[PDB]
């Protein structure tokens, strides 16, 4: 079973 | 191109990273702004599986598919 609050793969981290 | 034996050797907090690079361009061609999501949500099943998701159109269709369901009944 998949999880909807899996969280964003990828997202960039900045400001 | 992904081998079992090549992902299995890398450091298992590496391997998660190595399918996800692989995954997001192909989610991101059937759903543009939600690939990232998706990917996150499909990183949780096992290795094995993503391995052959990667090499099999038809079985990343699949998974994708069941994440869309999913997020549909969630908002």
């Amino acid at each position: 079973e998949l999880n909807p609050n899996a969280e964003v793969w990828g997202a960039p981290v900045l400001h | 191109p992904l081998t079992a034996s090549m992902l299995a050797s890398a450091p298992p907090q590496e391997q998660k990273q190595m399918l996800g690079e692989r995954l997001f361009p192909l989610i991101q061609a059937m759903h543009p702004t939600l690939a990232g999501k998706i990917t996150g949500m499909l990183l949780e099943i096992d290795n094995s599986e993503l391995l052959h998701m990667l090499e099999s159109p038809e079985s990343l269709r699949s998974k994708v598919d069941e994440a869309v369901a999913v997020l549909q009944a969630h908002q």
